[PDB]
């Protein structure tokens, strides 16, 4: 397939590209680069989502008040289930969180001029947005071999994390989906913005 | 004639074609290919049904449950005839859907049997070659490749045996059902089946 | 069949197939037979060792199988079929689901499949995580494969002996009447 | 003894659409021969538009029975009743957005004579391909034929869901269960 | 509903009367759609 030189072939699928439906053969190398970039974004967002979900369930929260006008505090938001926390956030707070995320997305599309869809894209590469990825230079000590290993670890952890966040968010609403009997927190599996 | 070049001729009717009514003589060759394909499909379905009906008549069933409320023994209790009615609806739908998949995939092969391909030779991998569809490559017939050990003459003799057994089962399963419907029509069947 | 492993000195240094089942087997059929034999050996060895350890008054796991449902490993029963029945249905479901995911991964992730020109009954996914037989010689590895097959067949015999002793009241001579 | 019969129907003559370079042109299904009267490029544009709309609509219809926007006013699993139940402003905004899209995409090309004046204009090729599947020319024929067939099946399917809900008064899969229920 | 074959029999035997005398001509002419007044009034479309 076109997804042969692309990194991502794992230890659990032999060492061959796992494309049973042949979507990588569909479309252009630009389309496959879009698929890779979407995969890595879903990976990363899923890792962040599962960490935030664990934070919400544990109840660890920032000390202070989210908004002094409405009087809502991190503690009052923590009282709700993890998905209800988003509904509990102030509307302007959600608006500016989405504004920050949108600005990051726009800069990722814009300032990374060799585009992921375009030739020489490096679809996973968002470094170039200076001091965005790895502000502490932790990856600087590593070399190409360890960097490739850590990229593969990123891909594996992120695929597992998106499966996990879907599982935990669908477990309570869809009983009997995940066999482990434990009081998964209530609330909707999907929420709208604002 | 295509009817003169098959394996179904058997000494039970002499060394000659069994076409009493000239059905094969009154049709073109394409219909003869269709006839052989349908004959073998009927025979194979019939022997599956015959052994299954004997198993049901013996009240033999798996240890477990066919659903969450019914037991295999419970649904087999009345007998082979009412067993299909007593099967749950979703299971019947699933059997029919998988049979639909089989008889669509086997039909969708371009050599075919009506249009220049071996009649009765179901493509061993029906779901392979289908774009955007994936199957585990469990080849439909001979999943563990018994016939590979045989020579060409051996498997020709066994194809003749297939035709004979399929015809016999064609008779047998209908004998079972007719004996159930009309009591005493087939005296070999007890009241159990 | 004459070139495969499993034969030992205990049958004339020769194959044991009285009923001709290998004569109707091609290379792929023989590979399937070997894969099934090895997987049965593995499953039976684990099963018989677990059954012996549990029903022989061996150590049991420390605490609660289900902290919420209230089932201690001691209270499970220390009897094979009874303990399996007393295990929660969710526990059985997730054991079987994990084994099913492992089986699907095994079928889809061991390239040259064992039925398409691959070694029968090898799982690179699950074998020697640490280092154990990644450096052994190709004759001692064959010897230990033969040992695997032998005592695995013995384990098949033993586990079905336990099953027969459980169902048939006293069918095995030197096994208790409450298996 | 028809010299040039329709491929779909050997007992009818070849329509103009059969002798054409459109995707799916090798079927010749036109018993009423509306390809002779209607411009084939316009007709294919409309075909693809209706297919796209209805293959959005079928998924919307089946998934509106099960899923809801959280706390959306006037939800009803029966979409026919749910249209009236929902706010009129929602549908007004949707129609306005689709009007904007159609106007901007077919600027100065709203009519048979006006559209397809430029030779490069292809039926259904409104330039919508963000992921650039069409750059790979090997799969373009597959994707075009697939779009056409799935759009056709979706037009038919949406008609089916709409009229089944009209018949039964219940949503799609509720009526399906009632059909596949106990005697 | 009764899916024929899935949750019900397939072809079902029909109900029949074991022979009988000839019905009089006026018995079925007075109910026929073309040679009866009520038959003609009932032989119309519906919607
Ligand atoms: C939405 C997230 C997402 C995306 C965009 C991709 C994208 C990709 N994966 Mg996949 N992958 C994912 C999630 C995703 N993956 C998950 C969760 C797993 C399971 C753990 C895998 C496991 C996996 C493996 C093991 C491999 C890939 C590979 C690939 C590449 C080739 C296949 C292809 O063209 O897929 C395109 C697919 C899509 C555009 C997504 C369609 C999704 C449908 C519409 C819905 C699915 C719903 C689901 C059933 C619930 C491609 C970059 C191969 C690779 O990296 O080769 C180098 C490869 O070997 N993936
Ligand atoms: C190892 C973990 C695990 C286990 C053991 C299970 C177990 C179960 N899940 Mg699953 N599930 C898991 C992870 C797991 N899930 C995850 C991570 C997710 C989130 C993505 C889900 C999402 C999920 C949903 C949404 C649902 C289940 C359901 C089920 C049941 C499936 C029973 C069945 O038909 O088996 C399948 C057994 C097989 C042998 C089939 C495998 C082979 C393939 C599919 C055959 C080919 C298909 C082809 C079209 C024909 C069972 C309780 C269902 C449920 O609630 O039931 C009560 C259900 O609706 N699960
Ligand atoms: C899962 C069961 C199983 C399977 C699949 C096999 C498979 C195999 N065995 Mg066998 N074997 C088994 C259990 C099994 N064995 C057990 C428990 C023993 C101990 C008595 C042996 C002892 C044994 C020896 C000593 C030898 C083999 C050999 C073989 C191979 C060639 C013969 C053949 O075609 O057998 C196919 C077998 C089957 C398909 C199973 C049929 C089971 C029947 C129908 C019922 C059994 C009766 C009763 C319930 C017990 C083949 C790989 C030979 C070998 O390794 O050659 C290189 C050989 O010399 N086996
Ligand atoms: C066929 C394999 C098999 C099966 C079906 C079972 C089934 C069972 N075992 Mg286990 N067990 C096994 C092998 C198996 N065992 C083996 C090889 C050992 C080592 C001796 C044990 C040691 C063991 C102990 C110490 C205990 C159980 C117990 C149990 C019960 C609870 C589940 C559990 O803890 O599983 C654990 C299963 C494993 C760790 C085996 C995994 C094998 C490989 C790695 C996969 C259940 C009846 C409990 C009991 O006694 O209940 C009465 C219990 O406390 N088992
Ligand atoms: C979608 C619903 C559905 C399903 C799943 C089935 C399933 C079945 N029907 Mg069928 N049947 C249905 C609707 C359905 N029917 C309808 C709507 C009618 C009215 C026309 C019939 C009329 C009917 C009769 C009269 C009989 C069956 C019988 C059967 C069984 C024999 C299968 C067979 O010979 O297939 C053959 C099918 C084909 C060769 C393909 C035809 C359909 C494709 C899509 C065209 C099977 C379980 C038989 C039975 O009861 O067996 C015990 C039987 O005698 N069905
Ligand atoms: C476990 C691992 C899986 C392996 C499975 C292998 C597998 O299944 O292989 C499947 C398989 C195979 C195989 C091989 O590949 C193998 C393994 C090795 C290879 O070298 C050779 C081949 C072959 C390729 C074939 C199978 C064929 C079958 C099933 C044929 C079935 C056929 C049933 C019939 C005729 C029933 C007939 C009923 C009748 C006549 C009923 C009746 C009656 C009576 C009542 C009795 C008496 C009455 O009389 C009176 C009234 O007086 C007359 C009549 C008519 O009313
Ligand atoms: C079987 C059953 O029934 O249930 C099972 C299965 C089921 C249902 C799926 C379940 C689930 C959910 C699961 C499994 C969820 C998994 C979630 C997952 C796997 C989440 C990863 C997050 C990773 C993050 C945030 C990493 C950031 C890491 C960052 C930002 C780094 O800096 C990395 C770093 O390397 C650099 C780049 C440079 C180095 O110099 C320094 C380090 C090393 C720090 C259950 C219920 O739990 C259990
Ligand atoms: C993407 C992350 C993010 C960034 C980068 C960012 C930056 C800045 C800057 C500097 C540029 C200023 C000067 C500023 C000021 C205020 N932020 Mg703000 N903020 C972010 C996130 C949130 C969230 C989640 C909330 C929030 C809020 C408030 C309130 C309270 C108002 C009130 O009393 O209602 C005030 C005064 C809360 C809110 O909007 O409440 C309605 C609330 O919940 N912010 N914020
Ligand atoms: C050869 C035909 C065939 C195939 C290929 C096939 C495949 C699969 C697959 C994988 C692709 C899954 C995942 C699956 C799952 C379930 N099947 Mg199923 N199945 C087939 C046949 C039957 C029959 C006859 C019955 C049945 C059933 C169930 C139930 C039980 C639910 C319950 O406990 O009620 C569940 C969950 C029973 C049923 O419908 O019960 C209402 C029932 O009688 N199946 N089945
Ligand atoms: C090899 C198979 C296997 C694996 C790989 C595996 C993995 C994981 C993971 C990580 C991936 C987590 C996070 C997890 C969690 C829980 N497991 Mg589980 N588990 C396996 C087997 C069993 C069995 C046999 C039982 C069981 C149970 C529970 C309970 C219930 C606690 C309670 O209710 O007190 C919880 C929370 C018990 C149960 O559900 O009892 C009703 C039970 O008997 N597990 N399990
Ligand atoms: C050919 C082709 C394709 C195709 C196709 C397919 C599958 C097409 C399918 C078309 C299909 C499936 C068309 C159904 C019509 C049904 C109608 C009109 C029903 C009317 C029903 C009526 C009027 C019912 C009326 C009543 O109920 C009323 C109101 C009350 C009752 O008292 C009386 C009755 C019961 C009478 C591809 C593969 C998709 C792409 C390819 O490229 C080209």
């Amino acid at each position: 397939s076109a997804a042969d030189g692309m990194e991502g072939a794992a230890h659990e699928t032999g060492f061959t590209t796992w494309d049973p439906l042949g979507l990588a053969d569909l479309g252009s190398p630009a389309t496959l680069a879009f698929f890779r970039h979407a995969e890595l974004k879903h990976c990363r967002v899923a890792m962040a989502a599962f960490t935030g979900w664990l934070v919400a369930v544990s109840g660890v929260h920032f000390p202070g008040l989210c908004s002094f006008s409405e009087g809502i505090s991190f503690e009052d938001i923590s009282q709700l289930t993890p998905m209800e926390q988003w509904g509990a956030v102030p509307a302007l707070g959600k608006a500016q969180i989405l504004l920050a995320i949108g600005i990051i997305e726009h800069q990722s599309e814009w300032k990374i001029k060799p585009h992921y869809m375009a030739a020489g894209g490096k679809p996973g590469d968002l470094k170039g947005l200076k001091s965005f990825w790895d502000p502490i230079g932790l990856t600087s000590k590593m070399d190409a071999k360890k960097l490739e290993r850590q990229r593969l670890s990123e891909i594996k952890n992120g695929r597992l994390a998106m499966i996990g966040i879907v599982s935990v968010l669908i477990a309570n609403n869809m009983p009997g989906a995940i066999p482990l009997p434990i009081a998964f927190p209530a609330g909707p599996s999907l929420v709208l913005p604002f | 004639a295509l009817v003169d070049s098959m394996e179904g001729v058997g000494e039970e009717t002499g060394g000659q074609i069994w076409d009493p009514l000239g059905i094969s003589e009154a049709v073109s060759d394409e219909a003869v290919m269709w006839f052989r394909a349908s004959e073998l499909k009927h025979g194979r379905v019939a022997m599956l049904a015959s052994v299954g009906y004997l198993v049901g008549a013996a009240k033999i069933s798996f240890p477990g449950e066919l659903a969450k409320g019914v037991t295999f023994a419970s649904v087999a209790a009345n007998g082979p005839y009412q067993a299909w009615d007593a099967v749950p609806q979703a299971g019947k739908l699933q059997i029919l859907s998988i049979i639909l998949a089989l008889e669509w995939a086997t039909e969708a092969k371009k050599p075919h049997y009506m249009r220049g391909g071996v009649p009765g030779k179901i493509e061993q991998l029906p779901f392979d070659g289908i774009q955007g569809l994936w199957a585990p490559k469990i080849k439909f017939w001979d999943p563990l490749n018994f016939t590979g050990a045989l020579s060409a003459e051996q498997k020709a003799r066994k194809r003749k045996a297939e035709l004979k057994n399929g015809r016999l089962a064609m008779i047998g399963i209908i004998s079972f059902i007719t004996g159930h419907n009309l009591p005493g029509s087939v005296p070999a069947l007890d009241s159990s089946f | 069949v004459s070139d495969m492993e499993g034969t030992g000195p205990e049958t004339g240094g020769k194959v044991f197939d009285p009923m001709g089942l290998s004569k109707i087997a091609s290379a792929e059929t023989l590979a399937w037979y070997r894969a099934a034999e090895l997987k049965h050996s593995r499953v039976a060895m684990a099963a018989v060792t677990g059954w012996a350890w549990v029903s022989s008054g061996g150590p049991l796991f420390p605490g609660y199988l289900s902290v919420e449902q209230g089932v201690t490993f001691e209270s499970l029963g220390r009897d094979g079929y009874a303990a399996w029945a007393a295990v929660p249905e969710a526990g059985k479901f997730q054991i079987l689901g994990v084994i099913g995911i492992l089986e699907i991964l095994s079928e889809s992730a061991v390239k040259p499949h064992y039925m398409a020109g691959g070694t029968p009954g090898k799982v690179p996914l699950l074998w020697d995580p640490l280092g154990f037989t990644a450096k052994l010689s190709p004759e001692t590895l064959a010897r230990k494969r033969l040992a695997e097959l032998k005592n695995g067949r013995l384990a098949m015999i033993g586990v079905m002996s336990l099953v027969s002793a459980h169902f048939i009241p006293n069918s095995v001579p030197l096994l208790p009447g409450s298996v | 003894a028809i010299s040039k019969p329709s491929n779909a129907m050997p007992f009818l003559t070849a329509p103009p659409c059969q002798s054409s370079k459109l995707p799916g042109a090798e079927t010749g299904f036109d018993p009423l021969y509306l390809s002779e009267f209607i411009d084939i490029k316009w007709a294919r544009e409309a075909e693809l538009k209706h297919g796209r709309i209805c293959m959005l609509a079928t998924v919307g219809y089946i998934m509106q029975e099960f899923f809801s926007l959280p706390g959306y006013p006037g939800y009803t699993p029966n979409p026919i009743e749910a249209v009236s139940s929902t706010p009129p402003e929602a549908l007004a905004q949707i129609v306005l957005v689709l009007s904007i899209i159609e106007f901007n995409s077919n600027k100065d090309k709203w009519t048979m004579d006006t559209m397809f004046t430029d030779p490069a204009r292809e039926p259904g090729n409104l330039g919508f391909d963000p992921l650039k599947f069409g750059e790979n020319k090997e799969t373009r024929e597959r994707l075009a034929m697939a779009e056409l067939k799935n759009g056709r099946l979706a037009m038919i399917a949406f008609s089916g869901m709409i009229h089944q809900t009209f018949v039964t008064g219940k949503p799609l899969f509720a009526s399906l269960n009632d059909i596949f229920s106990s005697p | 509903m009764t899916i024929p074959g899935l949750n019900a029999p397939g072809l079902v035997p029909a109900t029949k009367k074991p022979a009988g005398a000839k019905p009089s001509f006026e018995s079925y002419r007075d109910t026929s759609h073309f040679w009866s007044s009520q038959g003609i009034m009932d032989s119309v479309p519906k919607v």
